């Protein structure tokens, strides 16, 4: 659910979630790293965690818009580029 | 199994000329030759091939016609000039793989347990490679079939021997690069790489372009590859970073600064050389 | 006295001018003076008591601090002004430099390769 | 003081109430842009001569 931006959470969030206290969350996150489902990394005395990747999964028709828009404004700094290096150094070599 | 090919100019040449002179007689649209070479280790390099004659009907991708006695006998006549070369593969120089391509790897199977497909364009028109390296293998799903039969790309390349480097360099006497150095250090690796990878996401716009509004064979191992890609993008606004980016560059400019320096010292070492030999030349004529 | 900080000595001279009466310049030095005091004292501040503007700002208590404070908008009231700064802008980004240090290698190799 | 902060020659804060200037310490000048400027100078310089 959370973006790429900002995808430290809490343990009263998770705690809140899966209707659970917090002593256990730890061991929960334990076993989430164990049979590799995700990978990440946790922290203690901040009760924070960092989560870095999360399995892929399957997803409908409009969400796949979201990715094609995000390649049009992708290709676009790659060509801008190309133009700017073509012409900064034409002398170079004609 | 097999990790890079190698490929010499020699059978690209015969490629063309056998495209030339088959195509001359009439309108046909691809053609299909079998090759010759050589093993080590995971390495594979191509020598030399020869044609086949080969016939394949427009109307349906069932129906095509191939020789065996041709290949048979061609293979035992070379052989008794060259005994090192072996069957390895063959080759087609359609643009783009076609359905029946699969049969006729089955067919000549056969002559060799490790048949590698080449794919050449004979009027390639960008800067990439003209030569393209399959393999067969089985995949496995979860439903459908047990297996099926799917062909993986090998990485390829354009090697040279010594006869042949020579030959190439008096055949290219018009074409030169300019300089070495920076020169050829930057155009013919960075612009170049630019323009790839802005083919591969026009490519790749165009696929996802054909989903969701026109045939929709939703498949699921682009969308999980995409959403592995879109995940591995770096941040480069982290404080840490930007930090170790800054000391880095701090670091390295110090040594261009002092390569110049010298060059400076150099250069004023030259011009009082010059000068005090050049200026005891006038009175020796009187 | 004007072209560094000392300012006490401005207003205290301008109640004494030997020449002639001279008011026609004094009050706008005055209102110039003044207004570039109220915009000095916008920055490096996060608190200060309301009698203290009235007595850095020689209008003692004529009803004209709150319109002034109207002008300059300022925030809040209990007898306190508070001020925010940033000034993050310029670090923690490298994208700015990535385009104009592009520029100068490419300048540094243009002119390190062509024959003069 | 505060002329001289509002220009930018020190970076120090002054509290009216108290009476005491709270100098602002930050330093690591090697992280900082800057000496790739102070390079870049005398680069420019060492190759027109």
């Amino acid at each position: 659910t959370r973006p790429a931006n900002h995808r430290q959470l809490t343990f009263e969030e998770i705690a809140k979630s899966a209707k659970i206290t917090v002593n256990e969350v730890e061991l929960l996150v334990m076993k989430a790293l164990s049979v590799g489902l995700v990978k990440g990394s946790i922290d203690e005395v901040d009760k924070r965690v960092h989560m870095t990747w999360v399995q892929p999964r399957v997803l409908d028709l409009q969400q796949i818009k979201g990715m094609k828009d995000r390649l049009e404004f992708w290709c676009t700094d790659v060509k801008s580029m190309e133009m700017l290096v073509e012409h900064q150094a034409h002398d170079i070599l004609t | 199994a097999v990790q890079k090919v190698v490929v010499h100019p020699l059978v690209l040449l015969s490629v063309v000329d056998h495209f030339n002179r088959i195509g001359k007689v009439g309108n046909q649209k691809r053609v299909v030759g079998v090759l010759l070479g050589s093993w080590q280790k995971k390495v594979l390099d191509v020598s030399n091939s020869f044609a086949v004659p080969f016939d394949e009907d427009d109307k349906d991708d069932s129906v095509w016609f191939l020789d065996h006695d041709y290949l048979e006998n061609m293979y035992g006549m070379f052989k008794k000039v060259n005994a090192r070369e072996r069957i390895v593969g063959w080759y087609h120089t359609g643009p783009k793989l076609h359905k029946n391509d699969i049969a006729i790897n089955e067919l000549m199977k056969r002559y060799c347990p490790n048949s590698v497909l080449v794919i050449i364009d004979v009027k390639p028109k960008d800067l990439g490679l003209p030569t393209e390296a399959y393999i067969s293998v089985e995949e496995v799903h979860d439903d459908g079939t047990p297996t099926s039969k799917t062909f993986e790309h090998v990485t390829s390349e354009i090697g040279a021997e010594e006869a042949e480097e020579v030959g190439v360099e008096h055949l290219l006497r018009d074409i030169k690069d300019t300089t070495v150095g920076t020169l050829s250090q930057r155009i013919t690796n960075q612009v170049h790489g630019l323009k790839g990878l802005n083919s591969k996401l026009l490519d790749i716009r165009s696929y996802l372009e054909k989903v969701a509004t026109g045939k929709l064979p939703i498949n699921h191992q682009i969308i999980y590859q995409l959403q592995d890609v879109f995940n591995l993008l770096p941040d480069v606004s982290l404080q840490e970073f930007v930090k170790a980016f800054y000391l880095k560059t701090n670091d390295q400019m110090v040594v261009v600064y002092l390569a110049s320096l010298i060059r400076s010292v150099v250069a004023l070492h030259n011009l009082i050389n010059n000068k005090i030999a050049n200026r005891d030349a006038e009175k020796k004529e009187g | 006295y004007l072209m560094e900080g000392s300012y006490n000595k401005v207003f205290l001279a301008k109640g004494n001018i030997p020449a002639e009466s001279y008011t026609f310049f004094i009050d706008i030095l005055l209102d110039t003076i003044r207004d570039e005091i109220a915009g000095c004292i916008e920055k490096a501040y996060e608190k200060i008591l309301f009698t203290e503007a009235t007595r850095i700002l020689f209008f003692n208590t004529p009803k004209k601090m709150t319109d002034y404070a109207k002008k300059r908008g300022w925030v809040l009231g209990p007898n306190n002004y508070y001020s925010f700064a940033s000034q993050q802008q310029k670090p923690e980004d490298t994208t700015i430099p990535s385009t104009e240090l592009a520029k100068q290698v490419i300048e540094y190799a243009r002119q390190l390769e062509m024959i003069v | 003081v505060a002329k001289a902060i509002r220009d930018g020659v020190i970076e120090a804060s002054i509290n009216h109430e108290k009476g005491y200037v709270q100098s602002k310490e930050m330093i690591d000048i090697y992280s900082t842009r800057e000496p790739q400027l102070a390079f870049h100078q005398r680069i420019s310089f060492c190759l027109d001569i």
